[PDB]
Parts: structure tokens; sequence; C-alpha cells
């Protein structure tokens, strides 16, 4: 009776038309098709770059890894400053210490020397393009669902599981809200007791979480938030200084 | 601590806001005559009805660049190609063949949407793509 | 059109993209080579004995005992005093016209080094002994714009090209400390320090900026009309009368020799958090920032 | 000899615990958060390794100049020896010059 | 589950205890206070009058400038003498 | 208390009178002003596309997936979409559904 | 592991507890101060900047004091700050 239509706020290239998506509701088992949503083609319909997804996915796994494994070299093993037997005459092999790698209980020739950092930063546009490809892959595979709000009729976690099974979403569903302080209490109590249904803010969106979860759920404010954030990378000056400092027209 | 007195004013802050750089690249202003003295030309509206499409860079220029490897391998790269890139290869081949006297050696990268051509054809392809209105 | 749609509808029939079925782009990751096996084992790519296999190779440049090549050459002052020479990023009129036509540099306002950095037209590195930009004569034939630009150095031809179209070009000096402030005012405004007055050019650079032929900012304005006429006659163009122009006030807008920006006297403190400017009232402070 | 005669206990792995289900979250804190925070600031660990990477010689040099005054006497002595050894190895030994 | 609250840049000036020996010496000087005022404005609580040099520091600042940075007339007169010497 | 409805099957068979039924919904949404070239009607307006597709979903029990919405430029594309049958049978039943030879036996221990 | 405080801070940490913390406040100031002694065995530069003759540039100059060893016998007399070099 009252359709919910969302338009694209940012300008759209003339050679591409926006892609549509069904707007659904979480207030009932059969409250789907609340309206149509316009999605910017550059975000939800870009090229399917599987190789770009891999390097963004591998970046998140490895960049924050700190390996603490470390062994003791022959200089750090206690003792072993004394030559065991004279160089010649004993008729045995010649050794200079009892803590050499050849000796039992000695040091390691080439072992780990932790703590080690694997930190590296992909270019900002590469990381932002990884999100667009991640969003495009989900929509192209009918795993992305647009919502208007995350308000459930009840805070029962069993209600959420039955709602997702009826619509055949999948074993794991990732729920995204615009902010963390504006999340409705109905969905917070329903997801906090679930293991495969996760609730994250818009800023906590990442490729690894999206690929791990079979189904992705977005709200209307989240879609507008993503397009504003992601399309800003496509047409922007090279940074004179980090954007955390004041600019003429940032933040939007 | 006997600090000197000061006066706080806001009328002079208008000269500070003009020193702030912008993050977004401004859209080029409309000009009475085209092309501009620098040679820049805006894309044609409506876009041409071709099986492929080459969009401008974020600086509003034709995405044709020269590439060189090993110090002797001269290449020309056509980037940001959407649609049927294979139709673009045929058009490029039929356009560069008279200039070279032979079929150009080209590489088509479907995943990245780039066309790579052996030899320098930067200024030749930039003028050629402006004719089609890209 | 055809390519874009074919690349996504084909993805629909494929299984779900997950962390399992991912792989790197082919040719983007060379396999690691390790000293194992018959091919890469045994001497492991080191040869037969000697310093090569034992990892005791001599230093780079050592020639086995004879006098090294980089030593037997005589010393000449090619790079002597390289860190005290002044560098100027060239600014071609082709580049300047390219920025104007795209709106990145507005010709309706006076153009200084701040506006060029704002439009990403030039990249100034004060830490790399840069002292500003030099206006070069490349592309002077196709330049057609009336601008009020200020550049640290300018060639004789580039000055003539701008003044032919009715513009004004002036040369001003910036010290390395002031140069970093001009290029990135925002990082300086977050240091909580009052705006300093730029220092006068060194004794060697004084003649350049006190001569009207170079359009110096410390030159006698009475000699500017004489110099502008000589360039008009030499290169064969009629010198325009900018007094009759409507932008005469904008073109004549020039900053004080001790001033960094327009309308911002030295000693002021920019408070961007409250959008306020603090002006000292101390008699001793005012004498320091006005002398 | 050298091979066990009994199967090891099964390795039950919970793929949906708190840490795995929330791994990678906020890795886009800068791009999606007006660049107020940096993704490298999310990194936890040694104070000489947060948002930095280098080889073993650089890690030892960086560790010595940041937490060297807090290291134990035996640990600091070992670090100085390691830097002395690594300096000689990298700058005097190898296949390439 | 539910994700933890997002890491936010903790607002407000950070004033460490000057009596703590683990406080770096660069967080207790006037320069640190000056940078806080520029970033946060009046919310920093720093008296704006402290940003300008003190009368004792102003005399030192003038003394250095006078010795090393001469006036325009001083440089113009020096050039004239040198030019006559060369001629 | 909210009770979940039983799970809906994905099997879909195009009705023989689909074109007549679809034409009825077209006149409801776009009016009776234009009764010619009804398959060429453009779905640019969001209200018109939403009304047409929601009515079909509630009627035929088969909704258009989000990967197909952008392709529905005209009502002609909408008709072709609903002419494609959908099978929800499992692989074991599909294999047994085929005329298995007497020497071929399939076991499903799942 | 690591110490909570740097090793060079332990001397001033022992003045925070024990009988040292109960010492008069004015006395504790006299120890924690590190006033530089008057130069004796070296000539101070006198200025903060000098012009290096080779390149003719204004470079910063600092006075680095020369370590002085005071024998135990110097504590029973008045050497004027002098000592063995
Ligand atoms: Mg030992
Ligand atoms: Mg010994
Ligand atoms: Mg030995
Ligand atoms: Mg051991
Ligand atoms: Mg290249
Ligand atoms: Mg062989
Ligand atoms: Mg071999
Ligand atoms: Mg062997
Ligand atoms: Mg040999
Ligand atoms: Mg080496």
């Amino acid at each position: 009776p009252e359709p919910v239509l969302r338009k694209v706020e940012l300008p759209v290239p003339t050679h591409r038309r926006p892609v549509q998506a069904w707007v659904e509701s979480l207030r009932g088992f059969e409250q789907e098709r609340v309206g149509l949503a316009d999605l910017h083609p550059d975000v939800f319909a870009t090229a399917p770059r599987l190789d770009i997804l891999h390097q963004v996915a591998m970046w998140q796994k490895n960049f924050k890894r700190i390996s603490y494994a470390k062994t003791k070299t022959r200089a750090e093993v206690r003792g072993g400053g004394r030559k065991p037997w004279p160089q010649k005459g004993t008729g045995r092999a010649r050794h200079g210490s009892i803590r050499s790698p050849l000796w039992r209980g000695g040091g390691v020739a080439h072992g780990p020397r932790g703590p080690t950092s694997y930190y590296y930063m992909l270019p900002m546009k590469v990381r932002a393009l990884g999100l667009k490809v991640a969003l495009t892959v989900k929509l192209a595979q009918d795993d992305l669902h647009i919502m208007d709000s995350l308000e459930l009729p009840t805070g029962d976690p069993q209600y959420l599981t039955e709602l997702a099974h009826y619509r055949r979403w999948g074993d794991s569903v990732l729920l995204v809200d615009l902010t963390h302080e504006e999340m409705p209490q109905s969905i917070v109590e329903a997801t906090s007791r679930l293991k495969t249904f996760n609730l994250i803010p818009a800023v906590g969106l990442n490729v690894h979480s999206m690929l791990k979860h079979q189904t992705l759920v977005l709200t209307l404010p989240t879609v507008a938030f993503l397009e504003d954030k992601l399309l800003w990378q496509d047409s922007r000056y090279r940074p004179l200084y980090p954007f955390s400092l004041p600019y003429s027209d940032f933040p939007r | 601590p006997d600090y000197p007195r000061f006066v706080e004013s806001v009328d002079e802050y208008q000269f500070v806001e003009r020193l702030l750089p912008a993050t977004r690249i401004p859209d080029p202003p409309k000009h009475e005559h085209y092309p501009t003295p620098s040679g820049w030309q805006p894309p044609r509206d409506p876009p041409p009805n071709l099986p492929y499409f080459v969009r401008r860079s974020r600086m509003h220029n034709i995405p044709v660049y020269k590439d060189i490897t090993h110090g002797n391998r001269q290449m020309t790269v056509i980037r940001k190609v959407e649609g049927d890139i294979w139709a673009l290869q045929k058009d490029v081949e039929d356009f560069l063949s008279p200039l070279l006297g032979k079929t150009p050696v080209t590489q088509v990268n479907e995943v990245t949407g780039t066309l790579r051509i052996k030899g320098y054809f930067d200024q030749e392809l930039k003028a050629w793509l402006l004719e089609k209105g890209f | 059109q055809g390519g874009g749609a074919r690349a996504l509808d084909l993805l629909r029939g494929l299984p779900r993209v997950s962390l399992a079925n991912l792989k790197p782009n082919p040719g983007s990751k060379k396999p690691e080579r390790r000293p194992r096996g018959r091919r890469r084992g045994r001497k492991c790519g080191r040869g037969h004995k000697g310093e090569r296999q034992r990892g005791t190779r001599p230093r780079l440049g050592f020639e086995g005992g004879q006098t090294p090549f980089y030593i037997r050459i005589p010393k000449y002052g090619f790079n002597e005093g390289h860190s005290f020479r002044r560098q100027y990023k060239p600014l071609s009129l082709n580049r300047l016209q390219y920025l104007i036509d795209l709106g990145r540099v507005d010709p309706s306002q006076p153009i200084d080094l701040t506006q060029l950095v704002n439009g990403r037209g030039v990249t100034i590195q004060p830490l790399k002994r840069d002292y500003g930009v030099q206006l070069v004569e490349e592309g002077a034939d196709t330049f057609t714009a009336k601008v009020n630009i200020e550049v640290q150095l300018a060639s004789e031809l580039a000055i003539a090209a701008i003044e032919k179209n009715g513009g004004v070009v002036t040369t001003a000096f910036y010290d390395p400390r002031s140069l970093d402030i001009v290029c990135k005012p925002v990082p300086f405004f977050l240091r909580g320090q009052p705006i300093p007055k730029r220092m006068l050019p060194p004794e060697e650079l004084v003649p350049y900026y006190t001569d009207a032929k170079n359009r110096g900012y410390l030159a006698d304005p009475a000699k500017f009309p004489e110099a502008r006429l000589e360039l008009a006659r030499k290169y064969g163009y009629i010198l325009p009368d900018i007094t009759k122009d409507e932008l005469f006030k904008m073109l004549c807008t020039r900053k004080d020799p001790r001033q960094i920006f327009f309308g911002l006297a030295p000693g002021w403190v920019v408070n961007m958090a409250d959008k306020k400017i603090l002006k000292p009232t101390d008699e001793n402070l005012l004498k320091y920032y006005t002398s | 000899i050298g091979i066990r005669l009994t199967l090891p206990p099964p390795k039950v792995v919970d793929r949906w615990n708190e840490k795995r289900a929330m791994f990678g979250v906020y890795d886009n804190i800068g791009i999606l958060g007006n660049f107020e925070k940096h993704p490298k600031e999310l990194i936890r660990g040694p104070i000489w390794l947060r948002g930095w990477k280098g080889n073993e010689l650089q890690r030892c040099i960086r560790k010595r100049k940041m937490v060297g005054s807090r290291m134990f006497a035996d640990d600091l002595h070992n670090l100085n020896k390691r830097i002395r050894y690594l300096y000689k190895h990298f700058n005097r030994h190898g296949k390439f010059r | 589950y539910r994700a933890r609250p997002p890491p936010r840049r903790r607002p407000g000036p950070r004033w460490p205890d000057p009596e703590d020996l683990l406080t770096p010496r660069w967080q207790l000087g006037p320069r640190y206070a000056a940078k806080q005022f520029a970033r946060y404005g009046a919310a920093s609580g720093v008296v704006p009058g402290s940003l300008w040099p003190s009368p004792e520091q102003l005399r030192e600042l003038e003394a250095e400038e006078r010795e090393w940075y001469p006036s325009l007339a001083t440089m113009q007169e020096s050039l004239r003498v040198k030019q006559l010497a060369e001629e | 208390i909210l009770v979940c409805p039983p799970l809906r099957s994905r099997a879909y068979t195009p009705p023989e009178d689909l074109q007549s039924r679809l034409e009825s919904y077209v006149k409801e949404v776009f009016g009776s002003s234009l009764p010619s070239n009804w398959q060429d009607i453009s779905l640019e307006d969001s209200r018109l596309k939403f009304n047409l597709l929601a009515h079909l979903a509630d009627d035929l029990g088969h909704v258009v997936p989000n990967s197909r919405l952008h392709q529905m430029c005209r009502v002609r594309d909408v008709l072709d979409f609903y002419n494609v049958p959908i099978q929800d049978r499992s692989k074991f039943d599909e294999l047994s559904a085929s005329n298995l030879p007497p020497n071929l036996k399939i076991t499903w221990s799942y | 592991p690591l110490h909570k405080y740097p090793v060079w801070l332990w001397k001033r940490l022992q003045l925070r507890e024990g009988i040292c913390s109960r010492l008069p406040g004015h006395y504790l100031r006299s120890l924690e101060e590190e006033r530089t002694p008057t130069p004796v065995h070296y000539r101070p530069h006198g200025a903060k900047f000098k012009i290096n003759p080779k390149n003719g540039q204004r470079e910063r100059v600092e006075d680095v004091p020369i370590p002085i060893y005071f024998p135990p016998e110097s504590q029973r007399g008045l050497w004027g700050g002098e000592g063995w070099i």
C-alpha cells in the first residue's frame, strides 16, 4: 500500500543504468517486497574481479598477524663456551661448542626470530574497490537483501532463525546497521545469542566477513552510506595531507 | 604569568577558508568553444551507441598511456574499457593497420578491461577516441 | 553493454564465492625456490669452493687488488654543495592552461603558490631544497588566459606571454620555513603557532627581485611601465591597458613582502576549531610582526 | 618406530566462535570512518611492531631503541650480540654484492 | 553474535600527569599545549595568550633575527659596495 | 505468539494462460490508455515496476530475484522470465527420475 | 620480559618511597637538578650558530663538556672545579 522507494543521491554515469533490489522487512515472516531500491552501478554492478577479492581478503588475514614464535640460536643457549675436546688426537669429530646446531640440545641454525610483523598496506583505492567487488558478487548471486530497518517484532533469537529459514537465506547471515548506538534493541538481543547471525555497524564492513557469511543483509541508510564512502574514492584529488586534517569539502 | 592581551575576531576568517584544499576533483566548467586551448574536449552527450565504452579518467582525460618494459618494449595501454572489448580490438586493428602496414600485435585483458598494443600510438589513439565521442 | 552483462549473469550459475574457491591471479605469484632436490640441491647454486660458495666475497667495487675504478678516477666538484643549491619546479604554460580549462585553478582570483598546490598543479617539497616554481616558456604559443599569477622565478618569454593576454606576473621570494607554510597551510594551522613573517631574500637574490625586468616584488613600481613596453615591442604585441579592465582591482591584488597569505597579517593565530582568528595587542609584539 | 600406533584425538574446531565470526571487522575503520582512525592502529602486540615491518636486523635495531632501556640485563646483552652478528652477516656475507 | 563497539578516536584533550615518570617529556611542554589549542579550540582549556612568545623570549627572538637577517637597506648597500669592488 | 508458516517449495511451472493474466495486471498498473504494444512498455518508473512484479509474486508464488530486476527493462522481459520452469528436486531424486538402466543402481546414504 | 620503568629511572624511583620520600622538599630539589658546571678545561663557543668555512653555511654548534675525573683527595680541598683529564 505504501511502497518504499530509494533513489540514487550521487550522480550516475549516463552510459549505465542503476540496478534494482527488493526492499524487505524483518517485522514478519511474509513481509517481503516493501519496495524497490536503486543501487549505484559502480558499487553493486562493477566487474567481477575475483583476483582483487583474493588480495584484499589475504590482506586482512595477514596484515594484523604478529607471529611470536622464536627459538634460541647457538649464542643464546646457556653454556657452550668451552671447547669439548682438543682439536687433534682424540680421534673424534672436531667441535668448538656443545650448543652448535649439530649437537643435541644446541641452537637452531635458521629458526623463527619472533616477534614478527606481517603488516603491509594495500593502496586505499584497492581496498575500497575490494568492497565494491564483494558487494557486486553478493548481489549477482542473490545473496544480498536490502531492508528498511532492523526492528524485529520480538527479541527472541528463535524468531530470527525461523525467519531466515523460511526465506531460505542460508546457514549464516550477516546483518549490517548504519551505526552502533542506533541499533534497535530487538535485533541486538536476537543476534547476541546466535552464532551464525552477526550484527555489525556500517563501519565494520569487510570482505572477509562478507565472504564468510552466505547471506548479506543491508539497510537503506547503509546502502546510501556505502555509496557515499565508496564512490568518493573514484573521483578525488591525490591527498596533499591525510584526510583526517580539515579540508574544504570533507567530510561530506 | 602576565600574558599579553589579545583580540578574537571572525571577519578575517574568510581569508582562511580560501586556503583549504578540496578533496573532490571539480567538474570542468563549460566553455563557449571546443576544444579548449589546452586541447581538452568534454565527452559527447549522448554517449555513442557502440558495443563497448571507454570512460574518461577521474581527471577527465582519455585513458591512453604509453608503457615500456625491458627498456625496448614499447606498448600503448587503453584502460577503463567497458562492454565488448573484443569489438574495440577489431576497430583498433582496422585503424592502426594502414599506419603500420601490418596487423598490430595486441593483447586483450577481459578481466581488467584493458587493451595493450605493441608500439607507441598514444597521440594517434587519443585523437581517434575523441572522434567517437568517448 | 555486452561485456559487462555477460560477466555477471554467468556468475549467477556458479557456486557461492567463499574463502575456499579463491585463488590469486595467474602469473602474479612466483613459486618459491628452495635448495632441495637434485635440481636445486647439492652445491645449491654456489659453485665449487672459493669465496663464492663460502659467502666471503669481497666488498662491492673491490677489483681483486688493483686500484678500483671508483678510486682511480680524480675527484671533481660535480655534486659539491648540492644541498645548498636552490631548486624550482618548472611550471609550463601548457600545464597552467590545462589547469585553467578544467577549473582546477580559478583565473578570477590572484594565483599564488597556495592555489597551485590546491589544484594539484605542482608538487613542492621544501625539505628537498625547493624554493618555489619557475614559469617556463613551454607552450607559450597556445596560452590564452588573463591571470594574476605569482611565481618565484620567471623566464623573459613567459612574462611576455602572460602580459600579452592582459595578465600580470610577479616574482616573490619565500624562505624554506615559509614555503612549507604556503604549500600546506592546514598542517601549520594545527601547530598553534602565530603566522610568521617571511624573511627577505639573501644578498645574492636581492638583485633579482629588485629589478623591474624580472617583475620583482621589491622593485620600484615606477619602472614597471617601462619594462612592460620593451617586452611588448620585442615580441611584437600591443600592450593592453589593464586599467580599463573590470578585473583591475583583482589583478593589482598583491601581498606585502612580509606577508604570507592575502588578508592575514603575520602574528595572527588561526583557530580552526572555533573558526576564529586571534590578534595580539601587545605593543612589543605588534612591533615585532610589523618590522 | 617413529610413527604412532594410535590415531590422535579428533580436532574439533568451532568455526563460529566470537573471535572467528568477528575476524576482519573494523579493518575498514579509516575509509568508512572519515579517516579518524587507522587500520594499523587496530594492531595489537609489541610496541616496536605496531604498524611496522622489517627484516630481523631492523626488528632488533628498532626494538633496542624503543624498549632497550626496559629490557633485562641478560636479554639486552643477547640483543646487542644479535645486532653485532646480523650486521656482519648482512654487510659482509652473501652471494650477491 | 554482536560486534564490539567500533574503535573511536577518544575526543577531548589528553593531559597526562606531569608527576608521572612514565610521561614523555614532549607531552608536558608549551608546544604540546599549543597543538592542543589549535586542534580543539577553547575546549583545550589553554590560555590563548601563551601561544605568542613571552617578553623574555621576544627579546631573544629579535636578537637572533637582527644578527643573521639584515634589513633590505643593509643588503642593498652591501651589494653596491661589492659591485663597485668588482668593477 | 508468532508461528512460522511451513517452508514454501521453489518448484514453479508457467501457466498456459500467463500472457492473458499478465496483460490484466498491465492494464491495472499502467491504466487503459495504452492497449497497444503492451509488451514494449518500459518499467523505468519505480512505482510501476514494483506494482507489476509484486502482484505477480503474490499470484504465481514466484518472485524475481535481485540479479534479474535490472534486466527487466520492458514487460516483454518479464514474460520471458516467468516462462522458465524451476525444479527444486534433489540430485538423488533427479537421478532416479531419469530412466535408469536395469544395471544401474544409486544409493543415497545422507 | 620488560621492566615497568626504564633502568635509568630507578635512581629517582627510590626517592619516591622509604626515608628518601620523607626528606625535606627543598633538599630533594637540590639533587634532582642537573645544572651544567662552568667550563674549565675547554673554551665555550659563545654563540649558538657559526658559519662553516668550507661551505659558508650557518650551522648549529653545541658545547660538549669534557669528562673530568675528581680523585678522592680533591674532596678535602678547593680545586676550583678542576680535575684529572
Ligand atoms: Mg657463548
Ligand atoms: Mg675462550
Ligand atoms: Mg669456534
Ligand atoms: Mg634447545
Ligand atoms: Mg609500466
Ligand atoms: Mg645440472
Ligand atoms: Mg644442482
Ligand atoms: Mg648428496
Ligand atoms: Mg673457483
Ligand atoms: Mg650481503
